[PDB]
């Protein structure tokens, strides 16, 4: 089941307050949807950086009343974790068309 | 620069 699923060990995929750069050094060469999140540079706000089509893509993650989450009406995750659970099933495409992907692979899976 | 996700 999915409970195996890596994604449950945080620290397979939280890079803690790494900046973008540091993101984009760490998720060089992996396959499509491998995946951190991070603090955003955008003080309060954290970030997921996930691998489409060879190319890093960012987005942010809102920290609302409501939950986390990358837009209305979807900003409804307690935690990261479930943030990141969620959209282990969920491509972002629901959110923009040129993110087509599951967050499929923790960047240290 | 971040994705729109709207």
């Amino acid at each position: 089941g999915s409970e195996d699923l890596p994604h449950h060990d945080e620290k397979t995929w939280n890079v803690g307050s790494s900046n973008r750069n540091k993101a984009e050094n760490l998720l060089r060469g992996k396959r499509d949807g491998t995946f951190l999140v991070r603090e955003s540079s955008k003080q309060g706000c954290y970030a997921c950086s996930v691998v489409v089509d060879g190319e890093v893509k960012h987005c942010v993650i809102n920290k609302t009343a409501t939950g986390y989450g990358f837009a209305e009406p979807y900003n409804l995750y307690s935690s990261l974790k479930e943030l990141v659970l969620h959209y282990q099933h969920t491509s972002l495409v629901q959110h923009n068309d040129s993110l087509n992907v599951t967050l499929a692979y923790p960047v240290y899976a | 620069d971040y994705m729109n996700m709207t």
